């Protein structure tokens, strides 16, 4: 069966300035089945509130998925992306880098 | 508009 | 120019885990319109999109019923396929539909699509001349003789130069403003040291919309379309879209390397150069 | 809240085998369940089911309808909370009722057809099942001697047609079946294009349909209720070995083509 590993990207939605209000997304997309399960950590704890938009896909089949939050970011506190799948046999953690 | 679904 | 309305629609079965499953998302080009979800409490076709809530309620009432027809029917091939390939009755399994069609600037049809898939892998899809089916296994040459019995390519012909187009220049008028406007990428560079020898450039693209956009690295000129690393094009959750390109550059050669933007807002391709 | 499943059917004879899965935290966990007489006390004095709970061999007592709550531990609470209901019926206790179509077991696509269950025993509740979701139920209404019910079935369409059963129940034990009705099998003529009817060597005898679609068996019945595999002629043709007859595909044999033309 095709099994497919998703791919990751954690990033802002606006150019990342400190204290401003913002919104952090981690995009996951060429996985298949559809059945995944992702979070958005903060320090290494789950957030709240983090809505989810609509199971799609591609032309190759392969699902994509986009989840977003609100946060503030502070120099301090380090977000990022977990995301477990069929294919994953440890949650993949992708630290959002603010400076890429 | 939706379209119009068959069975296999 | 040319647009497109798509459907797309996932059926999955979760034998134990919980009751089967029937998403499906409605797009034009890269704005999503509607949604229908099998396992929320309306179960009714709901708007995703401003500009398609002006509708009236012959509209949902008539898509509602149209998109859970699909939902029982979809459920219901799920079990089919499972004679088909003689599959366990304990598997979890998926079926998914693409559905739509394509415009240009003159309004006119230009090519349909309706295929299906079942677990990632192509079934049965229709030809471009709109009379045909294309079974990639067996048991999805099961289905095309049921089709071609039915006559459904017929139906499928009528419905895709028909109610589709129709609907789909209806959705393009209905928001112009939103649909017809095209949004500049904003571009800059990024620098970061990857040795003391070379170095990474990354050239940005950010709030662009369509999602249709070309990132292109040149040193002296010509390309380096092998020696640089693309992402896939991500929304940024307001509909508008990024992307970036970045290359390996050494150091010193900054100066050689350049990145060329193109997109349909921009009114002339775009040339960044990095700077100190 | 947590998945509460029956394998293989919500629907089991007595003495067979029946199994309820509580799906929690992405796990079949530990799990209590619970009955609608007693909501929030555990049965089986508190019972922590480790494994799943197989009711094999299923008996009386074995039936109702059941809530599961799994083990989460990390909550105000210990446990869950309440999961979807699910109905176990044991069938096979009072004597089988009887299953009658009207107009007939052969429907046409988009057309209704009447699954008329009755009994001369005066069940209270009839109960109509496909053979594999929730069953559908209606009161019986007494007449002549005999209790009846009118499960209407339409538009008629693939997911419809199949073997269908019916059940009874009495008055003061609803979740204790009756033996399991004679199949009805309910098949759909249509959409297919109907096919061409051939008998040689005339009508004063051999099956004869012929369609160019492949059709994978030919079935054959006249006017009066008394399968014929095909196989391509040289012009493709796909033929077979008051009369009509139907195309029908294989894997797929309650759902048949267009009837063909009545012929003498
Ligand atoms: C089973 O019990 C639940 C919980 O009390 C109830 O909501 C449900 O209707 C019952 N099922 C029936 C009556 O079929
Ligand atoms: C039920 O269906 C039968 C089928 O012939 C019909 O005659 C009858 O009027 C319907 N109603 C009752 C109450 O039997």
């Amino acid at each position: 069966m095709i099994q497919r590993t998703p791919k990751i990207q954690v990033y802002s939605r606006h150019p990342a300035e400190n204290g401003k209000s913002n919104f952090l997304n981690c995009y996951v997309s060429g996985f298949h089945p559809s059945d995944i399960e992702v979070d958005l950590l903060k320090n290494g704890e789950r957030i709240e509130k983090v809505e989810h938009s609509d199971l799609s896909f591609s032309k190759d089949w392969s699902f994509y998925l986009l989840y977003y939050t609100e946060f503030t970011p502070t120099e301090k506190d380090e977000y990022a992306c977990r995301v477990n799948h069929v294919t994953l046999s440890q949650p993949k953690i992708v630290k959002w880098d603010r400076d890429m | 508009r939706y379209p119009l679904t068959f069975g296999w | 120019g040319s647009h497109s309305m798509r459907y797309f629609s996932t059926s999955v079965s979760r034998p134990g885990r919980g009751e089967p499953r029937f998403i499906a998302v409605g797009y034009v080009d890269d704005t999503q319109f509607v949604r229908f979800d099998s396992d929320a409490a309306s179960q009714r076709m709901e708007p995703r999109a401003p500009w398609i809530e002006q509708e009236g309620p012959e509209y949902w009432d008539e898509e509602t019923g149209k998109v859970k027809a699909h939902s029982q029917t979809d459920r219901e091939n799920l079990r089919i396929a499972l004679r088909y390939y003689n599959q366990s009755e304990a598997g979890s399994h998926t079926l998914q539909m693409m559905f739509g069609c394509d415009v240009g600037s003159d309004g006119r049809f230009l090519r349909g699509y309706h295929q299906y898939a079942y677990d990632g892998k192509d079934y049965i899809a229709l030809k471009e001349d709109l009379r045909s089916w294309t079974a990639a296994d067996m048991a999805a040459q099961i289905t095309k003789r049921k089709w071609e019995a039915a006559h459904v390519a017929e139906q499928q012909r009528a419905y895709l130069e028909g109610t589709c187009v129709d609907g789909l220049r209806r959705y393009l008028e209905n928001g112009k403003e939103t649909l017809q406007r095209t949004d500049p990428p904003k571009t800059h560079m990024t620098h970061h040291p990857i040795s003391d020898h070379e170095a990474t450039l990354r050239c940005w693209a950010l709030g662009f919309y369509p999602a249709e956009i070309t990132l292109t690295w040149q040193r002296d000129g010509e390309d380096q379309t092998q020696d640089t690393e693309l992402v896939e094009t991500r929304p940024a959750g307001d509909g508008t879209f990024q992307k970036w390109a970045a290359v390996v550059v050494p150091s010193g050669e900054e100066q050689r390397y350049t990145c060329h933007v193109q997109h349909e807002g921009l009114p002339k391709p775009l040339t960044l150069r990095w700077e100190p | 809240k947590p998945f509460l499943s029956a394998w293989p059917s919500a629907v089991v004879p007595q003495g067979g085998h029946v199994t309820l899965r509580c799906h929690y935290r992405h796990r079949f966990n530990n799990f209590m369940l619970y009955k609608e007489d007693r909501i929030h006390i555990p049965i089986f004095h508190g019972r922590i089911f480790q494994e799943s709970f197989n009711m094999s061999p299923v008996t009386t007592a074995h039936a109702g309808n059941y809530t599961c709550r799994g083990s989460h531990p990390h909550s105000p609470t210990g446990w869950s909370a309440a999961s979807n209901p699910v109905v176990i019926m044991v069938t096979g206790n009072h004597r089988k009722p009887s299953l009658l179509a009207h107009p007939g077991p052969l429907v046409k696509s988009g057309e209704r057809v009447i699954l008329q269950c009755w009994s001369d025993i005066m069940f209270e509740h009839f109960f109509l099942h496909k053979e594999s979701k929730d069953p559908s139920r209606l009161v019986g209404q007494i007449h002549d001697g005999v209790s009846k019910a009118n499960f209407s079935i339409g538009p008629m369409m693939f997911a419809l047609a199949g073997t269908y059963r019916c059940y009874g129940s009495v008055t003061h034990t609803p979740y204790q079946l009756s033996a399991p009705s004679d199949p009805l099998d309910i098949v759909v003529t249509g959409p297919y294009e109907k096919p061409s009817l051939s008998a040689q060597p005339g009508p004063k005898v051999t099956l004869s349909c012929s369609s160019r679609s492949s059709y994978d068996m030919y079935h054959l019945s006249r006017e009066g209720g008394a399968r014929l595999p095909a196989v391509r002629k040289v012009n493709r043709t796909f033929q077979a070995d008051t009369y009509r007859c139907f195309g029908s595909f294989r894997h797929s044999p309650y759902e048949w083509s267009d009837p063909s033309d009545p012929l003498l």
